[PDB]
């Protein structure tokens, strides 16, 4: 086999996030977010596992050893690694919501689109032959949710009708079932049609001016004046953590990812940019 | 104080009488609430042994127990095999966490001596054949837990988690 | 998606654009243009369209202007150019709720003609207004660009 | 831990403020306040960071090191920085209030929802696992308020109802009377709903129509005229202040933060916007 | 989300219709023009009296609004002057039985007996404080309807 | 000291004044005065500034390099401004007065609040830990006020009860006969509780309808009919003028902040509003 | 004038027999009421020696102890290992801060010789194992702050407080 | 079912011994909490009829006559006389109204012919001298309402509400 096991895992932005990209002037922001191959924010692997080794190795600072085993070493670039992350994937996006005569009145609501969930499906179902990933429900929701492809959809059967980010109105159904909240938040998910979907989330995003100021005189610098896209709070982007068969790959597992709840993603982490919370999809769904 | 014990849960028909009391006090942490078993803790470094089930010491890292704390005690009838030990709740190795605990807990373990005469080549066991997980719930989580089919309906569930979430090592020797 | 919206924009100017004749009436237009826009962000599109019907003066002749005008391109908005200038604005938002299916046509059509039926009118648009006011705004914007790009500054 | 320390601190508007994000490009007329990722004001913490670096530099000229050490070097930057602001949440607005009938009447409120508290709630847990701060009199509070999350509420105080900013009559509910204050004031603070709240906390914001007057015959000059969203005084934001050990963090931490009380936040200065008080939740709460 | 406009176009449909002569409804056009900027100004008590000073409180008066608080089919008769003030009076009312200002029965059970109208402006009187911060947008919506509906002498 | 000089004023309107509030749809008033975040009035530090500085510029016109350097350019600002005016607090609205349980008949008085002392006391405290200077004097007088605070209090008269904007009826205290008035005046001063202080306050503001004749007949315009919102003369409202270390700004806290009475703030000046009198604290108390 | 005196608060119990005054003059600079401990002293610089526990001078600003100031003079057994001095009341590190103070103090600090012949790489200490809380709220706050027990029903208050409050630095040898 | 009985208050004591049941249900339409007394119903067109006190049929909107309202059937002397009666919960004149009721309600009336042999010349009466208030007090207030005298301090209130709450109008015959 040489992958034996598989741990899912989500991953909330807890601050807003910034995962660069390269920077260059097509696309006028000045230093965008990682787009996939559909324009949505992913955080590439190597990114994922470098910031969580970084973490790591100053956070048990004795397990160095086991850490350099599972996730690779860079004085001996010799052995490879025995677990690999796979891309983020960008699973829900938070939006504002103004309801129209709806029962429960919420002013966000998470947002998904058709091409977002093949992705998570992908995943999920490429894992699930490893016999230590069952958790059926989701992939079992998961697939509900696609057969109704085509229509913007609400796993909350009240909505029947909103506004998104102040400029999208979307005429929802509900899924004909329940289907238990995915994402133990008590807001209720959108899958929306892929069209309008990729606009209320490039909508959804931050862009920020920003500017360096003069000490002195407080005056802007020339040149000093750039922009930037963060993914919001509360964004849940999917991967899962692949694992070879080894014993160090087995106390990592145990000791290591046992603790592993906050972890600093991305770039600007003076700007307070970048805290995330990793949820393991063994005990959640 | 807290005395609890862990119970081991292979398929084998050995783990129906392994207490005394099942209650003792009010503080129980391995509980059940519509999704499933909360709190499941998990032996590392050591083994079932599924004729007669019992924990013997390995030194390998891939090995493990996954079974459930109670309060109580082992039959009034052990401490010669039995590791008794207080650990103060957070340096367990529990899942599916509903709550925290309260910093402090003695815990029984049916051990074994490691029985020097086999080559403990050790065996990755699931819970499996659902005739057998029924009769144990029955006679551990029907028996030890009681308020199954006063709240636990779709029992089927409650099986269906048990058969891949309790897998171990045995000694297949 | 709204790229629509600016040639239903420029349709639209173009219309109440020949139909003010007036230079004066024109003119104040486009200063309703200007601000009109920035009350209904700011305040509601329910109090802006208050304000503008009260300030249009709809009477039976402007009426008729206004459904000739979304038919036939060459009636002309006559009457005290404040008032012709709120109705062309009037005008403005009509149409683009009719041309984007918020209201229908005929229901519209037949409120303007009947006294009954401007009430429900109103009450339709107010049961319609976060609707409204999310979707109006590329084209009341294109349309302010237009007044103040195409109408000499007074 | 992660962090040395993490010191979570209030920001009381002592006087209105305007921090920036700029024109848009439909309101090109108005200068906006900064939004959240739901709407409600926030301050960015790269401006945070940016007017509290710029006031340390010049109340402590003697320690420019400790600040180039914790606030990162701007000359030629050779290392990254040991100290980071989380973004400002909004935590309770001002709003006037009409008190129907009750004790020694009231002519404005604090108001915050119930999403407000979840972010806080939010960083609350976050950094108190990446650092050996512990805030459970905080947590404690906020949880018990977050209990009640279905309906309108009131803190230290009853009202059982009122009519705030003019135009939204809301029925509340005292907590439990027995639940002592968060920010040790006099003035009442009611936890609105979600929806509710959004449209409050709209009202309590300051447009202001603003024109340029030519000087030699006070006329208004052609194109002189734009709008600016302010927030009042009294208000009331949130932020973090976290530290990685470096013995200028513990200066810092242990002289800097000690003295320092009142900063300018923002832009407009020159006409009396941006003063603003710290008040470092470890000694109010 | 503004429903003082909607109740505004309700009772602004009751009393465009329960007006028969158009001199009528012109009448009460310009009472919506000028009593808002009076409920304003010199606050909600004095206009009040004002208002029911000029509306002629018969029996048969209020029996025309106590039956069009309902009707849809009564009608508003006397003098255009009379009439006009009785259906603003209406106005004011209509806001109060809506958001539960006064108790409807209240209302009634006092617009029939003349010996409960002075507890009517009693209650009025305890409440004005918060009457005149409520009805300020209630009534520029009618002010607005009126100005847009009807037409000028 | 953040700030060079610190120099706290009292503006007393020496005839009526008219700050324009701009008008919107829902508004009641066609120009409405400017409004404090909690409905009293107040003069925005951008009408302040602007008002001062067209003054100074034309009164001082040797002076109007120190001008431009502590209250910015106009042609080319290549820096920031060294000054800044904060927002004029209203200090005490005068109020008729109908006398009660007294002894010297006044046909009117002076009238404020908690809330506004409660914000000229912060002003004062904020101001005094970014500056040089301290104004123990006027902030303990106000401290010794607001020690009184619930209940409606005279300072130098002993009126007992009164009838205020002849609608109002409070029953005072007299705080001390020896506590001197900070108004400069011999007219009683009430510091009222806030519930009925707005009420007396509203109703002290002046508004009048005017209207527009036609030039070819005497009969009006159609439109030409509009209300109008002034403060009483006899205000006071309360400032702050605030400038960084210069050799510029101890020019104009030298001799123009002293040969500086008069100006004229806000508009309708053809109709004689807005004569105003500064009147420095450094001097009036 | 009015001393000071600085009650170290460490997990040992070195702080015994210490203090002379226990109120003598008007007041402590340390208060207790209904939100709990306010106007903490913390000495930075500083670490403790729990065995006989004063303040060993080390350089590392990273070490700190966070103790209280009542108002007294050391049991008349002292000027020799004990620090004394006069500052003005606003260098002072203070935490929970709530009102001014004389304005010039003569604290008095339980101070150790660092004894260099043995490196010292200190420790951080939390307090916990609350039966030790148990015993110092008895062992300090009983005899200064009798106001506990007699006004804050909420001991768990004034003790909760302490505990998520006062951690310090310990010598570690 | 839920059922009520309305009783009405007047000046005189012909309202001793005109019931069977006392508390009948599970709550009292009419609540006394600190305020004095609420959702009291107030009954229009009827006078009072003092000798044999019943609500006279009157056509008069002016007249009215107030009371409250306790659970059950009165005194089974009766089925005859009353104006039994079943509402939909809201069509009810109460004062005060405190909360929600369950969408219906069916009460009773001391109901009366007209006797047409003399003028209803109906004249209102007050509920003034206090000794009456006493003695309804000690008579209907408190037999209906022991909670009255065993919680209730202010006693006072609910008397003076006596006096402020109850006009109605008598025949005058």
């Amino acid at each position: 086999p040489y992958y034996a096991f598989a741990e899912p895992f989500f991953i909330h932005a807890i601050t807003h996030l910034h995962v660069g990209s390269g920077s260059s002037v097509e696309e006028e922001i000045a230093l965008p977010f990682q787009r996939d191959e559909l324009g949505y924010p992913t955080i590439y692997a190597s990114s994922l596992k470098g910031a969580i080794k970084s973490f790591l190795l100053k956070e048990f600072p004795d397990k160095r050893d086991v850490i350099y085993k599972v996730l690779g070493e860079d004085e001996n670039p010799e052995e490879a690694s025995l677990g690999t992350f796979l891309d983020a994937i960008l699973f829900a996006i938070p939006s504002r919501i103004i309801e129209i005569d709806s029962a429960k009145p919420y002013v966000w609501v998470y947002v998904t689109t058709y091409e977002l969930l093949k992705k998570v499906k992908l995943y999920l179902d490429s894992i699930s032959q490893l016999s230590n990933a069952s958790f059926s429900n989701l992939k079992n929701k998961i697939d509900t949710i696609l057969a109704k492809e085509g229509k913007n959809i609400t796993l909350d059967s009240d909505l029947k009708s909103a506004i998104l980010n102040e400029d999208f109105y979307v005429e929802l159904e509900a899924l004909n079932n329940k289907i238990p909240s995915i994402i133990n938040a008590g807001v209720p998910l959108l899958v929306l049609e892929d069209s309008i979907g990729r606009e209320v989330i490039n909508r959804s995003l931050i862009r920020v001016r920003r500017i360096r100021i003069d000490r002195d005189k407080k005056v802007v610098e020339t040149g000093g004046l750039w922009s930037e896209e963060y993914v919001p709070m509360k964004t849940i982007f999917f991967s899962v953590l692949l694992g070879k068969e080894s014993k160090e790959s087995a106390i990592f597992a145990s000791c290591i990812l046992r603790n592993l709840r906050y972890v600093i993603l991305g770039g600007k982490e003076t700007i307070g940019k970048g805290i995330v919370e990793l949820r393991w999809v063994k005990d959640v769904i | 104080s807290t005395q609890r014990e862990y119970v081991f849960i292979p398929i084998t028909n050995s783990i129906t009488i392994d207490v005394k009391i099942t209650i003792g006090g009010s503080d129980h942490i391995t509980n059940i609430d519509e999704r499933g078993i909360h709190n499941v803790l998990v032996i590392t470094g050591y083994a079932v042994d599924e004729k007669n089930g019992r924990l013997v010491p390995t030194l390998d890292p891939c090995d493990y127990v996954k079974g459930i704390l109670v309060a109580g005690t082992p039959q009034q009838a052990q401490s010669n095999d039995f590791l008794t030990l207080k650990l103060p709740a957070n340096k367990l190795y529990l899942i599916r966490k509903k709550g925290n605990i309260s910093d402090d807990l003695k815990i029984y373990i049916p051990y074994s001596s490691p029985d020097a005469r086999n080559s403990m080549k050790t065996k990755p066991v699931s819970i499996s054949d659902d005739t057998i997980v029924n009769n144990i719930i029955k006679e551990v989580f029907d028996k030890i837990y009681n308020i199954t089919q006063k709240e636990k309906v779709k029992i089927e569930k409650v099986k269906e988690d048990i058969k891949e979430l309790f897998s171990y090592y045995a000694l297949e020797q | 998606l709204y790229e629509e919206d600016y040639k239903l924009a420029l349709e639209a100017f173009k219309k109440v654009f020949n139909a003010l004749t007036h230079y004066g009436a024109k003119q104040a237009f486009r200063s309703r243009a200007r601000d009109l826009v920035e009350e209904i962000y700011n305040s509601g599109f329910i109090p802006t369209f208050f304000y503008i019907i009260s300030k249009a003066e709809l009477n039976s002749d402007s009426l008729d202007s206004l459904i000739s005008l979304f038919s036939s391109d060459n009636a002309i908005l006559r009457g005290s150019d404040e008032n012709v200038s709120y109705s062309a604005y009037l005008f403005i938002i009509l149409y683009y709720l009719i041309k984007r299916g918020i209201i229908e046509q005929k229901f519209l059509i037949q409120a303007l003609r009947c006294e009954k039926t401007r009430l429900d009118l109103i009450d339709k648009l107010y049961n319609l207004a976060p609707i409204i006011s999310a979707k109006i705004r590329t084209y009341l914007l294109a349309i302010k660009r237009l007044s103040e790009a195409l109408i000499e500054a007074r």
